[PDB]
DNA sequence: AGATTCTACCAAAAGTGTATTTGGAAACTGCTCCATCAAAAGGCATGTTCAGCTGAATTCAGCTGAACATGCCTTTTGATGGAGCAGTTTCCAAATACACTTTTGGTAGAATCT
DNA sequence: AGATTCTACCAAAAGTGTATTTGGAAACTGCTCCATCAAAAGGCATGTTCAGCTGAATTCAGCTGAACATGCCTTTTGATGGAGCAGTTTCCAAATACACTTTTGGTAGAATCT
């Protein structure tokens, strides 16, 4: 049965940041437990979010507050600026 | 059909990342942007360790990041650090530091 | 018969240790152990490989990190010698005690 | 010659990790309480990891069973699945 | 009666009016005279020997009584200069450049002289391009120290507040032209007036200024965008300015064209940003990014200083980086 | 027919175009051989911006002629 | 005169304090503390007054329980004294700057 | 809306008997000179980190004013819940 | 007709638990019995607690149970301690307890 | 709107425990948290552990696991056997 | 030994198209409670004096731990039957979905208790 | 002053009653990978010697507690404007709900590469 991981794409991410760096097994599993894990913790702060605030939906906004209360400093406002930035770019394309 | 990730301008799956979402119960509905914005998000923050990580492999001779690479990068970055103040990296070992008056009065 | 004084040694240790990462406790006796403590809250039970090593991972990080605070412990008490009342104080800041 | 298995855990791995703990000095009596310490972790954690093994309904142990356990517990490990 | 001092290079005399202006319990019209009075004897040798005659040096900042005669007998000194310099002695020349001290006392009257209620300059809701942030001598002086200002160079300060960093810069050192724009109404108003009172007072010690023009106009226009692109000193005070703001500008800096520097309260991306355009927000890509040197004169409210970062164009890195990739 | 991309590196590199190919095709040689984004990739001449799907002899772009690549950030 | 010995008191006003449970810092001067510390991060901000005494149950709760680690530390030195070095290692410990 | 002054300093109204007190009902005997400035600096620690992520609650729901629940829900994350106050 | 709660024998409200976990997004599905199982959970933890801070109360010479009797309750019972060993108890203050090396002469 | 609390059920049980003891509305607000904090805690491990299984729905199954998971020793003990005797008296009227 | 490259297979996803459903924004507004000014006064904060006794320094000797040489037993490594972890199929007890009908926890307001 | 004592109103609950849907217990079973044994393999246990650490004993400068005089500012009691939180209705932009076509990530086996 299926076994579903980020591998792939931690693997892409390699590439642009580190052309000629490889990375190991051991280590990809560790990308993968740190990308479920960071995943797992903005999306409940998310979902503690809604239901304090009495809203059904998770929309961009509770991704965006989420991630402002997780993360330390420069790295939620990095990480704000890139979610902005994809959001914007996906809401324009047809 | 062009996938939501190349929309976003991803390299990470929007679509799992909606799936994921809707299925762990975090909320009735999830809006279009929520799967981007997060996806967006942990893009960015792999392609962050993986760049400090990357930087200890050199540092240290080697083109292969090894968990050892992934917690010298974390553990020398005071906001990875941080996030990952309760996580344990196996196989990641502890950042050479000996407290001063254990040293010889040389 | 050469000699290096108290402390050269275990000072080499430490750097040595500090800059690896391979597992301190030998695998075997460390299973034993784990097999032993948890037949008493479940009997005839099997084991993932990948599950006693996880439970390494995490115990021996736990136990070097125990030993960092420890090792600031002994030295607030203005000494260099780790002593039981110094992992039993940080054991109870860290609230493990408290 | 027998051996409790607690004892497996022996003088020199405890004063390696003390030295990966940046440890120079160690009180003979250090061990001891060490043997003492890690069994509480380990009771603390399996048992919570058998209680996962056991609602599902399995006679074996998973490394996610763990994982899991030591989340729980504030121990949150990277590596081994999850 | 009033209280004057006669210029020691006689244009345009510094007038103060009668009854003494108060501002706050920090600026009394008195202090600064005592300190106008102290560097002009400083300056010139002959007029100090003669100051201390006729006052007892008992004089106060708080009495009229005891000001008019510090006034009197240096006004008496002013006259015995000018009929010095009319025979055979050399004066002095209009040509040189003011020390430290001297600038630091001249910028501070110009301030107490406009700015007659500084809590008006307080008034700011923050994450807007109207945060008065601090702003200090010693910050203005890490810049003209630290990268020296040339003919060769233009100097715009987006947000200038009530300007007192592009005044400082060119008492200082010249450029082609300095300018100031800030958009809120309030350090504007007060702006117009700093450049009158700073004129008037350069000319009264005979000291060379710079070109300036304290603007209002808003500095985030449309219009300034080419403006930008021949600039190659920006000043951009962005103390909690908000990201919002800051973007806008990162669009507009890509305009500016190769040895442009760019002062900013923040880096615009990472002093140790590896070299491969990736980013969709920052612009500092093209760009080294260094800090300037750690203040004292700001202290925020965290009691730690204020850092502020020195950007200095290089666009021959993004390219050296394709450059390689071609290789062998 | 021959062209030269400047960057301001001053570096010049050749490429061997013919005139009825389009800028996109010569942003796409530029990328082949230095790893270049298109959208990222301004190339003017002249004083005139060259939009994607021109030919070169619209721009009067002919031989021996040297294009100036300019560059830009952007994304989004 | 009478004179109780340095220590009588200070262990007296320890038998008082832990009988009690009202808050030790005066009301007015925290709220004004909030306010500061929350205006240097948004501008214009109300508080519900729940929302102040709530702040100030936890600041309390949390500096006792510091002071008691801190208390633990300067005895594990051999004093009976607080001191800067103390609260340091019990936050050091605890994980606030570890 | 005229006016509303300037406040400054009031990290000082953490007063040494103020401090002294929470001291002892921690079972503290005696207490070194310096300690009072430390815990000024701790308490503001303490306080930034809970009123930034409570105003950040606040603003998440857009309001203005600031509610025993936002305090209540920054606790909890922070690892301090609070009980008495709807949380 | 009868609630849910009686016919669990329950003094807590099962219709309640279940609506609250419905809306609380834990599962896609509640079984009947998960609200009646919980209910009974939380019901015989307050009767345990609301044992002995009622207890601390008497022995306070107190009719009413305060904070501080929950404290007390709560920091004399080493499992409701570990229950609650980060939770905070507004008005609750501490526990009596002074360092034996605080105290005066010897022996 | 009407807000809801646990205050009624509380105060039976008080009646139950303690027949003369009253308490205090400050008490009772934290006995309010203490439970809807205890319902959370118990109902979070619920549908994490029904998550871990892959199973959409939290049964009295998963509520004993997740009390197990929760309350410390003794605790864990009798609230198992309320809980149970519970859902079978439960079961068994109707 | 473990990471990389490649061919082949395909249920699982994910994307597109169609129609219905609905959460929650704007719009208007009732009404709680927050900020603020007032006045009074005493609970406490401040600042000082004085000296008890604590922390910090210095000295020193007992003895515990570190270093090390000597020798074997427990651990590590590699090979092999099955205990069950899982993938598949079958089937109903039990969980949504939906329309009423009835019961009950809040709660607004006034009154007397404890 | 705060709490338990009643009256009346009731929307939101909670419960009772058919229809329809389906999650996952249960049974059978194939394929892992776990437990266990044999032997090749790499520490650990143990006693000796003494360096240097811990902690006891001693001393004293001066910090910090105790007591006191003075009076500031927090606390308490009240009132009031109105910012803004929160209730109510309207109504679309965006989400759920299938149904269908396409692409894609994961798995298995083979073999070369680093
Ligand atoms: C920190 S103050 C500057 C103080 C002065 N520049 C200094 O360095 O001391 C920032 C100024 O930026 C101005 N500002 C913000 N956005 C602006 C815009 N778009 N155009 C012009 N000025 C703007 C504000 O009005 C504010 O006075």
């Amino acid at each position: 049965t299926r076994k579903e991981s980020y591998a792939i794409y931690v693997y892409k991410v390699l590439k642009q940041v580190h052309p000629d760096t490889g990375i190991s097994s051991k280590a990809m599993s560790i990308m993968n437990s740190f990308v479920n894990d960071v995943f797992e913790r903005i999306a409940g702060e998310a979902s503690r979010l809604a239901h304090y605030n009495k809203r059904s939906t998770i929309t961009s906004r509770e991704i965006q507050t989420a991630v402002r209360l997780l993360l330390p400093g420069e790295l939620a406002k990095h990480a704000v600026s890139e979610g902005t930035k994809a959001v914007t770019k996906y809401t324009s394309a047809k | 059909a062009k996938t939501r990730s190349s929309r976003a301008g991803l390299q990470f799956p929007v679509g799992r990342v909606h799936r994921l979402l809707r299925k762990g119960n975090y909320a009735e509905r999830v809006g279009a942007g929520a799967p981007v914005y997060l996806a967006a998000v942990l893009e960015y923050l792999t392609a962050e360790i993986l760049e400090l990580a990357g930087n200890a492999a050199r540092d240290n001779k080697k083109t292969r990041i090894i968990p050892r690479h992934l917690q010298l990068a974390v553990r020398n970055d005071e906001e990875l650090n941080k996030l990952l103040g309760r996580v344990t990296i196996a196989q990641g070992g502890v950042l050479p530091n000996i407290q001063s008056v254990l040293l010889p009065k040389k | 018969p050469h000699r290096y004084r108290p402390g050269t040694v275990a000072l080499r240790e430490i750097r040595r240790y500090q800059k690896s990462t391979e597992l301190l406790i030998r695998k075997l006796p460390f299973q034993r152990l784990v097999r032993e403590i948890a037949q008493d809250f479940k009997t005839d039970l099997r084991f993932q490989s990948s599950a006693v090593m996880a439970l390494q991972e995490a115990s021996e990080a736990y136990l070097v990190g125990l030993f960092e605070d420890t090792n600031l412990c002994a030295i607030h008490a203005k000494r260099v010698t780790i002593m039981p009342k110094d992992i039993q104080l940080a054991r109870r800041i860290r609230g493990e005690r408290a | 010659v027998l051996r409790d298995n607690i004892q497996g855990i022996t003088k020199p791995a405890i004063r390696r990790l003390a030295r990966r703990g940046g440890v120079k000095r160690i009180s003979g009596l250090i061990y001891e309480e060490t043997r003492g310490v890690l069994k509480v972790f380990l009771e603390n954690v399996i048992r919570d990891a058998v209680t996962y093994t056991e609602h599902a309904k399995r006679k074996t142990v998973t490394a996610m069973d763990v994982v899991y356990a030591l989340k729980r517990q504030g121990r949150t490990l990277y590596g081994f699945g999850g | 009666l009033e209280l004057r001092l006669k210029s020691p290079v006689g244009a345009e005399p510094a007038v103060y009016p009668w009854p003494l202006p108060v501002y706050d319990k920090h600026h009394d019209a008195a202090h600064e005279i005592i300190e106008t009075i102290r560097w002009v004897c400083e300056e010139i040798p002959d007029l100090k020997l003669a100051m201390e005659n006729y006052v007892l040096i008992d004089y106060d900042t708080k009495s009229f009584e005891s000001m008019q005669r510090l006034c009197d007998k240096y006004n008496r000194a002013i006259d015995s200069i000018h009929q010095l310099w009319k025979g055979t002695t050399q004066p002095m020349k209009l040509n040189t450049r003011p020390s430290t001290g001297l600038l630091r006392h001249i910028l501070q009257q110009v301030y107490n002289h406009s700015v007659t209620d500084p809590e008006k300059l307080n008034n700011y809701e923050p994450f807007s391009p109207e945060v008065y942030g601090e702003t200090s001598f010693d910050l203005v002086a890490q810049m003209i120290d630290e990268i020296k200002m040339t003919d060769d160079d233009l100097f715009v300060d987006l947000g200038s507040g009530v300007g007192q960093v592009v005044l400082q810069v060119a008492a200082a050192t010249n450029c082609k032209h300095h300018y100031g724009v800030e958009k809120a109404d309030i350090p504007a108003k007060y702006a117009e007036t700093m450049d009158r009172e700073f004129r008037k007072w350069m000319k009264w010690y005979g000291k060379k200024h710079a070109e300036y023009t304290l603007e209002r106009g808003d500095f985030l226009s449309e219009e300034w965008r080419e403006r930008i692109a021949n600039t190659s000193v920006i000043f951009v005070n962005n103390f909690a300015f908000g990201p919002e703001v800051d973007h806008q500008l990162k669009e507009r800096f890509a305009n500016m064209k190769e040895g442009g520097r760019i002062v900013s309260s923040k880096p615009f991306a990472p002093l140790n940003f590896r070299i491969n355009s990736r980013n969709l927000s920052d612009i500092g890509t093209i760009m080294r990014v260094v800090e300037l040197s750690p203040l004292k004169g700001s202290v925020s409210w965290t009691g730690k200083p204020v850092s502020y970062y020195l950007h200095t164009i290089d666009r021959t890195i993004l390219e050296n980086y394709f450059s390689s990739l071609k290789n062998p | 027919m021959q062209i030269f991309v400047k960057t301001l590196t001053g570096k010049t590199i050749t490429l061997e175009v013919e005139p009825s190919d389009t800028i996109e095709n010569v942003k796409a040689k530029i990328q082949d051989k230095e790893g270049i984004p298109p959208d990222q990739q301004r190339l003017i001449f002249a004083g005139k911006q060259l939009e994607d799907g021109r030919t070169l002899s619209d721009y009067n772009i002919q031989k021996e002629s040297t294009l100036h690549l300019v560059l830009r950030l952007r994304g989004g």
